[PDB]
């Protein structure tokens, strides 16, 4: 279901937004989860360019620089 | 320590001398209003403003009226910089002193910084992306924001005192984003479906509808004209009536060659109004589109076809001209509403009486026991419903076709020119249901339980409603407001779940 | 909590008075350019003496005796030059740019 | 007829005569508080009752008792006006007599010493004005009446939603006025449960044990007895012949040598009748039938003394044998039926964990206060203190009443605490409901809904104060020495005073009176709320309670309720409505005895009204008033239908009684859809007063009542002639019959002049009477704001045309002629109160001095030497009202600034400019200034000028009082002396002061002369003391907050006319926002060449169905017609005959209306004035549902010379050519709501910023920016605009670096951003790291 599928998000910063914050932060902290951003909500929170639209030229150029030489 | 980190999982300690429990670090992180982290519920923003909104029909669709003082305060830093760049102000301090004094020279500088600089306009219930649209600012004396009429549909903005907020795009990238993306002219079509959201709303469509329509006999009936020019000239001089059946020569175009516009001319059977209106329609569109009665749907499909043929710009300026002419001619038309514009069926009371006979029939049967109580209930409810249907389909015939008018003979009858009918028919405003509530009887109400009352409202709004009838209508009203105001919230929640999942 | 029961709470309305307004910050940035150009006006030595007597583009500021020991021409001397320096920037050609700053 | 009615008469359509006329609309507010503060020599609600409740307070066993004697309310310190100017509360000191008695130790009770402490002061309780308002801080306030579930017992269902097996459930709830809630509820297993408050569920019987009932008595209580006899041998049974109903034979049913029923045959009415007539008392049964029967009492072996079977246990074939051989003849069993009499309580016992009283009490005490070890005295004390203590529990009178009534009892009054009988009877009724006899009530019914008011709530809060003082008194009486302390040292003030102060100052029900408007006031004062204390919340209760009930009829207005988050959680009080004796809602009715409708009025509550069949307000009766048809529309129980001619018991009093005062002011309401009517009556309260109060052209006939009842006007106390009329005051000379013998008299009215309303509008009274005019008692002496000649004018009527005009009317938009803005009619006067506070900073005190660093002579010009602006000086934005300077020393400047100072030799002051200046953009004139000074600090020059001025004005006013008064008295002495000793020219010669010596012949007239002597002297000295008091009140330093040395309040009067962006609306729910202000040149006009004021949009009319606004237009037009005619006939100056004729003709109008009319009125002087007032237009009244009909309107249009269509030819003022088609033109009454655009407008570039998180915040009332939310962000996300978003949430707002680095680039002509990280996320990082969580930023 849509409300159920929304539960799973790689980025924990994103999840801490719309879900129950207290649980998400703990549950992420124990796993040592590393949030790479990569999404809209997270980049909105952290306050940088959205990985879409005009910013899609930025995040892409940076995405390929990552996991590479 | 627990109380410090997250309070409330043990004892909920209270702050000194104050009963209300003290906010812990967990509560600092969580925030309130459900889940909102200050990037969510919202964030206050500089270079912004807002106010009550007005019409501004003079505007092209790409612009909006922006109050003077508002523009001054909003663009204040730009103004400071533009003032001392031209050297009118020694230093930034002096610039402040100048704009604070509102010296005569600053207004021109403001006209300089305003020109190619777009502004973002937003309304309260933002749902779809069209909730925010970029406009070219036009300096206006007043405290009210002027917003182009064709955009009113996108904002769902009434004129009853709704407010709009302005945001100044600051960085170059923001200006160019606003102009190439959020710009009004760049969104003519709903992202949900390819149909135009720029569709003419109410007054304009009553204008184009009144324009192209035909009565039976009118000034200039049957004559012939060289082209739309002398048609309009025939009209404005009072010689020919706006609506009359007339043959006129027109030149239409078809791009149906390869990327190329073919020309063809002919004598079309049309009216004076349609001929006049044709002057506006650009290029490759066939005369077929303006030769109809021009309802809201047709007036929309005109725009749509124009866009799917000629491209963007012609469609933009087309819509603009359509708005201007719709308003102007609707104004000329002298459309109004009186108490006598709403026509009740003469046969109404008789329908009421017969349908009232049926209930005493079934009542007599329940008295004699031929039928059960519930079966009776269904029977009476059915006869009253049938009654309402009959009165509605009476007043609809009488309202719609009753114009009975003579051309060279004794009698002929056509679709009515009555105001309220034209309004309901064009799609401008009103509908068969509401008009039905005006002339014909209104409905059968239902208790909050949902058990529908077997004594319907016999009276209408043109007549009076008495005490009981009104009291019974009141529940329907209150439940209406409640349900709608609730479905707003449900809508929001739903969209929220949606963007969360996407 | 203050009215509406909403997220408006007392601490939300406490404004930072310790922040300097950008409207002034721009003028602090401009004053430097102005006094720099005007300090390009005086003789290279008078300019050095005035930039020294005050903290202009330098650490701290300097006692007039200090200015004297630096310049090798010492004491009352400096105090004279400074005065005339002020005098050169006193009457407007020089003065029209700086006078606009005092409000 | 009255005297101001001779000035103007409103033409009234409508048929139905008014059997009852509208009462005082403020009745509720005043009556409540009248009950609260008052002396009632008994337990009826008041300060007396709340005193008698907690008192007498006795110590713990120590026999030191504090008893309450009597109380009093001192005279108010400052009166209403003074309290309003200064800003203190209008209140009275409460002085209460307390008697401290000490009982001799080891009594027979007698007192060592009883010290009666004379009236110890506790708290100052606020006072209600004559208008039903309270002044808390210099501000009028209203306490909204409350609507809550009445105290008593209640039975509900909760069918459906629970468990989805259906079966419903049945619950009872005992809700007292004060004390814990008592709840009973069933479950799907039909086990009865009980819970105290919302707490843990316990098996029902567990409470009964705590009342000391053994199992045997519980069974004996809830079930009947089935008798079993072992006689001879083997099993007989006693048979009540009704017991076999709803059951089938389990065996051969036979007795009396005759077999009545055989096995396998269900026992019907026939068998039962056979058994009844043959009278079978005893039958023989098998030993196996008791296999399921449940034994009633305990059974033991007489010999072995051992328990054979415990009470409430299922018998078996063997158990029977075991108790039979012990010699038991009889066995008692429960009478159990799964249809008629249910076996609930038994199973309830089967789930009961306890046995004996003490055990149950243990489980209860461990329920209420869990986890802590239970004690015997603890359980006993708690349980006795819950529902059984006079202290902790009361249902009071309404509670006990509704309780006993709902239990079908006799007594209408009883104890305020529950009894074993009570609880038991409640359980009984619930079990009866589950059994099928009896019905569940509903919460929405107004019989279960009770109205409180100001008095009751204030009583409750004061009660809390008294209990918190009780704890203190008992605390102190503990260790007390004997004769040293008295009833002062214990009892405090602050607790009580703050107990009341907290209530009136901040409460959801206590609010600032909404006064922009006479309708707004009076409609606020009549209001109900289900919110606040004792009520529900918007988030809690759903649609049902909000929805309009049939019981709302005549009590609560269906159509007036707010449109927002709380709908129907407020409503309003109906016109004729009243608070019931018990506190319910009752509405007037007309008694129908036999076949006649009697004019005797009857008041029926919600429950009283229930069974009676009530007729209709609109119905046809004639002559003797018998119903004309053979059946008429009526409503009996909860619904409405056609009812037989003589069935009906009663009839509606008026046609209006269904609605409220707001709805009753909407003309042709019957023609408007309920939504738009709602919106209409909702907006009509938002109308700001105009500069010239006009009058509604299209009325109702209620507006007069609203105008008078609301205190905005000035009403004559006593009838007489006007001696003096000033814009300041009005002096009336009283008639003798209404006049009291002593103190002669004249009634002097001091009118309110220009002053600040609560909404920052202007409130100013104007005299409606002239010099030497007859005035009847109860007549309007002066008009308030938005009231004309004794009627209510909330706005102005104007010429309006329905037609699209160049799209400038586009949605709801309004297009208004320049003629309107020029005539200054829709102009409004706003009155703002600005303040300047002189404080104390550690750097030094702040000066109000006129010496201000860095201001030109133009800036310091408008201020006097002392630093305050002159009264009357017109100001604008930036002007300095009050010069204020605060010390800040040692600026600590920088090098370049030091150079600048070195060149320009300026001494940078140690003082900073804090001066109060007019807020940006607003402009007006100064009508007053006040200076509050800490008591003991030296008053500056200005404040002294003002003080002397006020002193002189005071002396002048008081002297005026005494002079007009004295002359008024001596004028009476002159007249009395002339009877019995008349000397005409002789008496007036000698000095008047020497008149009192002259006597009269023996008679009562000498004693009258005596009276006037006494009262004369009284006035003479009263003047003295009044002047003294006034002087002291002026000179005394007003008490101020901490740190504030002095305060200067400037009062500005701004005049704003009208501009595009303002909100305007009719009474019909038709809004609009003025779009353009159009020249008279371009305005649509008729053949007569008269332009139309406003051009509306016809398209607005069909969709939202309000047809009334059209009717209102039409009739409106017609009204003006009658005016214009007259306006010509006066301008023709014809004569009295012609005018009289035409006006009479107008006031008659075809047939069958109730208005009556003239030529009982003076043919010349009175008539010509009537026409003189009528010439503006002829005011018409349209009663709510009794209103005018189309034919009447057209008929009045004929008399007008104007067409039936209501539409005429119009020409475009631009082209001059005619508009095709006719268009509707008429007169529509229109209101200017105050949404006005120069309020709503806001803009911000770079403002102040919040400290905790750096975000844009207005600190100057220089506004914080707009809030960019989640949805707006999404809207930015759909577009490809990243940079717009980034700058939106980074540089433009949250970035402390970004914003400045931005601004500099903006002024430098470089558009870019160097964003950095938002401060919200930056803080959040710390907040996360402040815990045991490590959150880091990786890589590069
Ligand atoms: F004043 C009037 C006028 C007309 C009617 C009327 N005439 N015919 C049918 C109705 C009718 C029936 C029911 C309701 N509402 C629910 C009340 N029920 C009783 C117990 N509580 C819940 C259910 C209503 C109303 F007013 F609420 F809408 C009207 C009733 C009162
Ligand atoms: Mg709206």
């Amino acid at each position: 279901g849509i409300t159920k599928a929304s539960l799973a998000t790689e980025s924990f910063i994103s999840a801490a937004s719309f879900q129950e914050t207290t649980r998400v932060l703990t549950e992420a902290a124990v796993a040592g989860k590393r949030d790479e951003l990569r999404g809209l909500k997270e980049n909105v929170i952290v306050g940088r360019l959205i990985p879409a639209g005009t910013g899609y030229a930025y995040h892409q150029d940076r995405m390929r620089r990552r996991a590479a030489g | 320590v627990d109380a410090l980190l997250d309070n409330g999982r043990r004892g909920r300690a209270i702050t000194g001398s104050n009963k209300r429990p003290l906010k812990s670090l967990a509560d600092m992180i969580k925030g309130k209003q459900g889940r909102f982290r200050q990037n969510l519920l919202g964030k206050r923003v500089d270079y912004s403003g807002r106010s009550v909104i007005t019409v501004g029909p003079y505007l092209r669709l790409h612009q909006c009226g922006l109050p003077k003082k508002m523009a001054l305060e909003l663009f204040k830093p730009f103004i400071y910089g533009k003032l001392e760049l031209r050297g009118l102000a020694t230093t930034i301090k002096a610039a402040k002193k100048m704009v604070e004094r509102e010296e005569a020279v600053v207004w021109d500088i403001l006209d300089e910084v305003i020109r190619e600089h777009p502004v973002l306009l937003n309304r309260a219930p933002t749902l779809h992306r069209l909730g925010i649209q970029a406009f070219e600012p036009v300096l206006i004396e007043g405290k009210a924001i002027q917003l182009h009429p064709l955009v009113c549909a996108a904002y769902n903005a009434d004129f009853d005192g709704d407010q709009m907020a302005v945001h100044v795009p600051l960085t170059l990238e923001a200006q160019l984003e606003a102009r190439a993306l959020m710009m009004s002219t760049n969104n003519i079509l709903s992202p949900a479906n390819g149909e135009p959201i720029i569709v003419p709303s109410q007054d304009v469509v009553l204008g184009l509808y009144y324009m192209t329509r035909d009565c039976v006999n009118a000034k200039g009936e049957g004559m012939v004209l060289t082209g739309p020019k002398e048609a309009e000239r025939l009209y404005r001089s009072g010689l020919a009536s706006l609506h009359a059946r007339v043959k006129v020569r027109i030149t239409e175009y078809e791009k149906d060659a390869n990327g190329e516009l073919v020309a063809k001319t002919s004598l079309k059977d049309t009216t004076v109004g349609r001929a006049i209106l044709w002057m506006i329609v650009p290029k490759g569109l066939p005369y077929s589109i303006v030769n109809q009665a021009l309802g809201k749907k047709a007036i929309s499909k005109m725009l749509n076809t124009c866009y799917r043929i000629l491209g963007l710009k012609p469609t933009v300026i087309f819509a603009d001209q359509i708005m201007y002419t719709g308003f102007a001619y609707a104004a000329r038309s002298g459309a109004s509403v009186g108490i006598d514009d709403m026509v009740i069926p003469e046969k109404k009371h008789e329908i009421i009486s017969e349908a009232e006979a049926e209930v005493a029939e079934i009542q007599e049967q329940f008295q004699s026991g031929l039928v059960t109580a519930g079966e009776r209930y269904n029977k009476v409810i059915d006869i009253w419903a049938a009654a309402n249907d009959r009165v509605s389909k009476a007043m609809m015939d009488n309202l719609q076709t009753e114009t009975v008018i003579n051309r060279d003979g004794q009698e002929e009858k056509q679709v009515s020119f009555n105001s309220i009918y034209m309004m309901a028919d064009s799609g401008a405003r009103g509908s068969a249901a509401q008009i039905r509530q005006l002339a014909g009887m209104r409905g059968l109400m239902a208790k909050p339980d949902g058990s529908i009352i077997e004594t319907p409202i016999t009276a209408n709004f043109r007549e009076g409603l008495n005490v009981l009838q009104y009291f019974i209508s009141t529940h329907g009203a209150r439940k209406g407001l409640a349900d709608t105001a609730l479905k707003t919230a449900n809508s929001g929640y739903l969209t929220r779940r949606l963007v969360d999942v996407a | 909590p203050i009215g509406d029961d909403e997220d408006s709470h007392l601490g939300d309305f406490i404004e930072d008075t310790t922040l300097e307004l950008p409207l002034d910050s721009a003028t602090t940035e401009s004053l430097r350019a102005a006094t720099h150009d005007v300090l390009a006006g005086l003789t290279a030595r008078e300019a050095k003496v005035l930039r020294m007597r005050f903290g202009i583009d330098m650490n701290t500021d300097y006692t007039l005796e200090e200015v004297g020991k630096q310049f090798d021409v010492t004491r009352e001397r400096i105090r004279q030059i400074e005065a005339k320096a002020l005098r050169k920037l006193r009457h407007p050609s020089r003065s029209e740019v700086l006078r606009s700053f005092l409000d | 007829y009255s005297y101001t009615e001779k000035k103007r008469i409103r033409k009234d359509f409508g048929k139905r005569p008014q059997v009852l006329d509208v009462p005082y609309l403020l009745s509720i507010q005043l009556d409540s508080f009248q009950k609260f503060i008052e002396q009632d020599p008994e337990g009826q609600y008041g300060l007396e009752a709340a005193f008698r409740s907690v008192f007498p307070i006795q110590s713990y066993s120590g026999n030191s008792e504090l008893q309450y004697v009597s109380y009093r309310l001192g005279e108010p310190v400052f009166d209403v006006q003074e309290c309003q100017i200064r800003g203190v509360t209008y209140s009275a000191p409460l002085r209460v007599k307390l008697r401290l008695v000490i009982y001799e130790r080891e009594a027979p009770e007698g007192t060592v010493k009883d010290i009666k402490e004379q009236e110890v002061y506790m708290g100052e309780i606020p006072l209600m004005t004559d208008n039903g308002t309270f002044v808390i801080n210099g501000t009028e306030r209203v306490i909204v009446s409350q609507l809550h579930r009445s105290p008593g017992v209640f039975f509900d269902s909760d069918k459906g939603k629970t468990h989805s097996s259906g079966k419903v459930l049945y619950n009872a709830r005992i809700i007292p006025y004060r004390g814990s809630w008592l709840d009973f509820e069933f479950d799907p297993k039909d086990n009865l449960f009980v819970r105290i408050d919302r707490r843990r569920k316990l098996p029902a019987t567990i409470i009964l044990r705590a009342l000391n009932y053994t199992t045997e008595q519980i069974l004996d209580l809830f079930f009947e007895k089935v008798i079993f006899e072992i006689r001879d041998n083997k099993l007989q049974m006693e048979l009540v012949p009704e017991r076999l109903r709803g059951e089938t034979a389990s065996f051969d049913i036979e007795a009396n040598g005759k077999v009545y029923v055989e096995k396998g045959r269900r026992i019907t009415a026939r068998h039962i009748r056979q058994l009844e007539k043959d009278d079978v008392k005893l039958i023989e049964v098998p030993v196996e039938y008791i296999a399921g029967k449940v034994v009633a009492k305990d059974y033991i072996d007489e010999s072995t003394g051992e328990l054979i079977c415990a009470a409430n246990m299922e018998l078996s074939l063997d158990l029977l044998a075991k108790l039979s051989q012990s010699g038991h003849k009889r066995i008692e069993t429960l009478f159990t039926n799964d249809l008629d009499h249910g076996p609930y309580i038994s199973e309830t016992l089967r789930v009961d964990p306890t046995n004996d009283r003490l055990s149950a009490l243990v489980e209860i005490y461990r329920m209420m206060r869990p986890g802590e070890p239970p004690t015997r005295e603890a359980a006993e004390s708690l349980f006795e203190n819950l529902f059984f203590s006079e202290d902790r529990y009361d249902l009071s009178a309404v509670g006990r009443m509704k309780f006993n009534r709902s239990l079908l009892r006799e007594e209408i009054e009883g104890s305020g605490i529950l009894s074993k009988d009570d609880i038991i009877d409640v359980m009984k009724k619930l079990i009866d409901i589950r059994n099928g006899k009896g019905e569940v009530d509903d919460i929405d019914h107004l019989g279960n809904r009770r109205i409180r008011s100001v008095g009751e709530m204030a009583e409750n809060q004061f009660r809390v104060g008294l209990v918190r003082v009780e704890r203190a008194v008992k605390e102190r009486l503990s260790l007390g020495d004997l004769d040293t302390l008295m009833p002062q040292d214990m009892i405090n003030a602050k607790p009580i005073s703050a107990a009341v102060k907290e209530f009136f100052g901040s409460s959801q029900l206590s609010q600032f009176m909404d006064q922009n408007n006479p309708l707004s006031e009076i409609t606020h004062k009549r209001r109900i709320s289900a919110l606040g204390p004792g009520g529900l919340t918007r988030e809690r209760a759903g649609f049902e309670v909000r929805d309009v009930h049939p019981t709302h009829y005549g009590r609560v207005c269906p159509i007036e309720t707010p449109e927002g988050p709380n709908i129907g959680l407020i409503n309003s009080l109906s016109v004729y409505a009243q608070t019931n004796e018990y506190g319910f809602l009752e509405t007037p009715y007309r008694k129908v005895t036999d076949g006649v409708v009697t004019d005797e009025i009857h008041y029926l509550s919600a429950i009283e009204e229930g069974n009676y069949v009530i007729a209709q307000a609109n119905s046809n009766l004639d002559e003797e008033g018998h119903f004309v048809e053979d059946l008429v529309t009526c409503r009996s129980k909860g619904e409405s239908s056609l009812f037989s001619r003589d069935q009906v018991d009663y009839m509606d009093v008026s046609t209006q009684q269904v609605v409220s005062v707001g709805a009753s002011l909407i003309p042709f309401l019957e023609h408007d859809d309920a939504n738009r009517a709602l919106m209409g009556a909702n907006m009509q309260r938002q109308a700001v007063p105009t500069l010239r109060a006009d009058k509604p052209l299209v009325g109702t006939g209620m507006e007069r009542a609203v105008a008078v009842d609301s205190g905005v006007t000035a009403v004559a106390k006593r009838g007489g002639v006007v001696q003096y009329v000033d814009a300041s005051r009005i002096v009336i000379k009283v008639n003798e019959d209404e006049m009291y013998p002593g103190e002669a008299g004249i009634d002097i009215y001091n009118l309110t002049k220009y002053t600040r309303s609560n909404q920052n509008t202007c409130i100013n009274q104007m005299p409606c009477v002239s010099l030497g005019e007859p005035v009847e008692r109860g007549d309007v002496l002066a008009d308030g704001p938005s009231t004309d000649l004794g009627e209510l004018a909330l706005g102005q009527n104007m010429r309006v045309a329905f037609m699209p005009w160049n799209g400038y009317n586009f949605e709801d938009s309004i297009l208004v002629s320049e003629r309107v803005v020029q005539e200054d009619r829709f102009t409004t006067i706003h009155i703002q109160e600005l303040a300047c506070v002189s404080r104390d900073t550690k750097l030094g005190p702040e000066e109000i001095t006129a010496d201000i660093p860095n201001v030109g002579e133009a800036a310091l010009s408008k201020l006097d030497e002392s630093g305050i602006v002159y009264i009357g000086a017109e100001v604008t934005g930036g002007d300095i009202l009050v010069g204020k300077v605060t010390p800040k020393g040692e600026t600590q400047l920088t090098p370049e600034e030091k150079l600048l100072r070195a060149i320009f030799g300026e001494k940078a002051s140690d003082v900073k400019d804090s001066s109060l200046r007019v807020p940006n953009g607003v402009s007006g004139t100064v009508i007053d200034v006040q200076v509050f000074t800490r008591d003991g600090v030296e008053k500056d020059k200005r404040a002294l000028e003002i003080e002397e001025m006020q002193l002189k004005q005071a002396k002048k006013d008081l002297s005026e009082e005494l002079q007009i008064l004295e002359a008024g008295l001596f004028s009476r002495i002159r007249a009395v002396l002339v009877a019995g000793g008349v000397e005409a020219e002789k008496l007036d010669k000698l000095p008047r002061d020497r008149w009192l010596e002259l006597g009269l012949t023996d008679e009562e007239k000498q004693n009258q002369l005596e009276q006037l002597a006494e009262q004369y002297d009284e006035l003479k000295h009263e003047f003295e003391k009044k002047l003294e008091a006034k002087r002291r009140k002026i000179t005394q330093g007003d008490d101020l907050a901490p740190g504030v040395l002095k305060i200067v309040k400037v009062y500005l009067a701004v005049k704003r006319r009208i501009q595009p962006g303002d909100k305007m609306a009719g009474r019909h729910g038709n809004k609009g926002v003025i779009s353009k202000i159009n020249p008279i040149e371009d305005m649509p006009y008729d053949e007569n060449g008269t332009p139309v004021d406003i051009v509306l949009n016809p398209l607005g009319v069909p969709s939202r169905m309000n047809i009334g606004q059209i009717l209102e237009t039409h009739l409106g037009m017609a009204a003006k017609g009658i005016g214009d005619k007259i306006n010509a006939m006066l301008k023709q100056q014809q004569e009295v005959a012609k005018l009289r004729e035409f006006i009479q003709r107008a006031y008659d109008l075809g047939a069958d209306v109730r208005q009556k009319v003239d030529l009982s009125t003076f043919s010349d002087e009175e008539v010509m004035r009537l026409a003189e007032n009528l010439r503006k237009g002829m005011p018409i009244a349209t009663p709510v549902f009794d209103g005018a009909k189309e034919a009447e309107i057209k008929e009045l249009l004929k008399l007008g010379d104007l067409p039936t269509s209501g539409q005429i030819r119009l020409y475009d003022g631009r082209t001059g050519e005619q508009f095709e088609r006719p268009v509707t033109v008429g007169y529509m009454y229109m209101l200017k709501l105050n949404h006005l655009v120069d309020d709503k407008m806001h803009a911000r570039s770079t403002g102040s910023y919040s400290l905790v998180t750096q975000q844009p915040l207005g600190g100057k009332a220089q506004f914080g920016g707009q809030r960019f939310g989640e949805m707006e962000v999404w809207a930015l996300e759909a577009y490809g605009a990243a940079y717009t978003l980034q700058e939106m949430l980074t540089v433009k707002s949250d970035d402390v670096n970004g914003r400045t680095k931005m601004y500099k680039n903006i002024v430098d002509g470089n558009h870019q951003m160097e964003p950095g990280m938002p401060e919200s996320f930056n803080v959040l990082l710390k907040e996360i790291r402040s815990l045991g969580i490590n959150i880091e930023l990786e890589d590069e």
